[PDB]
């Protein structure tokens, strides 16, 4: 007697509109190394062609 | 020409330093110093200037 | 070129849709905004076949499915209405709730949505119908499960700390004379075949 | 440049408190005399300036700036350096013989 | 009192709001109608800050937040469109399907009818990055579960009668394919290094 | 330049019947070697340039 009756539909909210923008992807953590590197390097050295 | 150089350092913040780090092609840490009396910049097309 | 509707209207309408109803004492701003442009609201919703009723005497607004261009219909079958239809078990609680709501209104006035009841009071009421399985754990479990389903339809706030709850006034517009009459008719119809 | 200079000059001053400015493609559309007209106006407006060029028309740059910043690409790597005009002249001469 | 929107347009609108999509393969005549009447559509949607993006190559209409530029919060916040962050399995499947769609259009051009992809090859691909839950049966079951979830977002068909499936052109406009491909290449490289 | 050669040349002939092209501010922003390579492109297409 789990039977459905035709009562009025009041308070009909709508939400969760399926817009593609709502999608975001897993924050797959990548921890190959720590970010400790800081050096200035010789990457500011000069040598150029013709 | 030279008068405004006196205005530089006296009246206004004159830029002589820039440090970058893993920005664009500047891998590691770079840095170049502006000259407080006018400075040029030069390099081939697509070298990190812009 | 463009004729962007009042951004304020956009906020109020989008919120109202987000919740299906809208209560003054909680969010009076969008509430008044819709009161300010009920026609614009309506024409905005009209393409969707969603329409706004109103209850100023208690501070409520809410949607309700239109009934046009596919006459009547079981409203719930509409695509956008987002939940499954009430079921007479729920309705059995619904009637009790409405009774308490109107009873409290008829002595504290219509000046608040704060019609309140304690869960334990319901227990005897259901106990008569759903019987007495003799274990407070089972009956109270089923009671809270029903209440949960209803708050899904938004009718009643979930239990507070004091095991007391507030009936949302939208209940009244559910337990309509007209709708109650259709319900009693269909119920006597069920009785006639159950026999 | 005039609008920028006055905008940067705080109340009680006619010169830009923030004296430095950047100028990409500093003169990629004008001949050296007219570029020098810009130089005169810009500098006269109390502006410390920096100039860019895609390896073109170096003469005026040497004329009214004191140093340069050399930048070169290597594969996907970008490199920077700050030199004075004369060190760059020596390096160029080191290339000239070849 | 008020006139009522064209029934066909209201139909297409309501469907497009239930599923965020309308397609030549699903409601092709509604598709033609809305294409002839996009202004009506956008007008209906704009009070809600909703608006369609369109794809005439692939016969796909789809929704997209209409909010304006330079917001106070750097990224939009919309009262209706709640956002999800998928679990790795789903995201990975989506990236797989995305590059699948890209490859299919690479070899067949834009708009060419999708070829079907076999569960038989999917389970390997999942195996590429997911190892093994304990059995091939569990692999297949969870694959079909996630495919059900994906069809829930309308990005794929149902598991067809032959244990293949087809891709929904909504994939052509996901949130950020760069996130997909970075993760995909990173995953394959990570497994290649680990082994 | 590739496209203009396409448009200017019917099938068969290796050169377009009108071989001349005009370049305002030609090379106004390309490093010298970059300008040389663009010139080489012009020559590959086999055009008379201004």
């Amino acid at each position: 007697r789990k039977q459905e009756v035709p009562l009025p539909a009041v308070g009909v909210a709508v939400t969760g509109i399926p817009a593609i923008e709502r999608l975001r992807f897993k924050e797959v953590d990548d921890e190959a190394e720590q970010t400790l590197d800081l050096s200035n390097h010789a990457a500011d050295l000069t040598q150029i062609g013709d | 020409m030279n008068q405004v150089s006196g205005l530089a350092g006296k009246e206004s913040f004159i830029l002589t330093r820039i440090e970058l780090f893993n920005w664009g092609g500047f891998h590691g840490l770079h840095q170049a110093a502006i000259h407080q009396d006018g400075t040029a910049v030069i390099g081939p097309t697509g070298s990190g200037k812009t | 070129s463009e004729t962007r509707t009042l951004q304020k209207i956009r906020e109020a309408t989008q919120e109202l849709l987000k919740y299906g109803l809208l209560e003054e004492a909680s969010k009076p701003n969008l509430y008044r905004i819709v009161l300010s442009h009920p026609e614009e609201v309506t024409r905005i919703l009209e393409p969707l076949d969603l329409d706004i009723g109103i209850d100023e005497i208690r501070g409520l607004l809410y949607v309700k499915v239109r009934l046009d261009e596919t006459p009547a219909q079981d409203e719930w079958a509409h695509p956008l209405v987002r939940r499954q239809r009430l079921n007479l078990e729920q309705s059995l609680l619904v009637a009790i709730l409405r009774q308490h709501f109107v009873a409290w209104e008829q002595e504290s006035g219509t000046g608040a949505s704060q019609a309140q009841i304690a869960i334990d009071d319901l227990l005897p009421q259901l106990q008569i119908y759903l019987g007495d399985p003799g274990s407070e754990s089972k009956e109270r479990t089923r009671l809270l499960t029903l209440l949960d389903q209803l708050k899904g339809h938004g009718l009643v706030t979930s239990p507070d700390a004091h095991e007391r709850i507030v009936i949302r006034p939208i209940i009244a517009h559910l337990a309509d004379p007209i709708n109650l009459q259709a319900l009693l008719a269909w119920l006597r119809e069920q009785i006639a075949q159950q026999t | 440049t005039a609008s920028l200079s006055y905008a940067l000059s705080p109340a009680g001053s006619r010169y830009p408190l923030f004296g430095t400015i950047i100028l990409d493609e500093a003169f990629s559309r004008s001949s050296h005399a007219v570029a020098g007209r810009i130089i005169a106006a810009l500098r006269e407006f109390g502006l410390h300036a920096v100039f860019i060029t895609p390896n073109k028309e170096m003469r005026l740059l040497r004329d009214h700036t004191r140093s340069a910043i050399v930048v070169h690409r290597r594969g996907q790597n970008s490199n920077m350096a700050s030199l004075s005009w004369e060190e760059l002249e020596r390096h160029y001469q080191r290339r000239g013989n070849a």
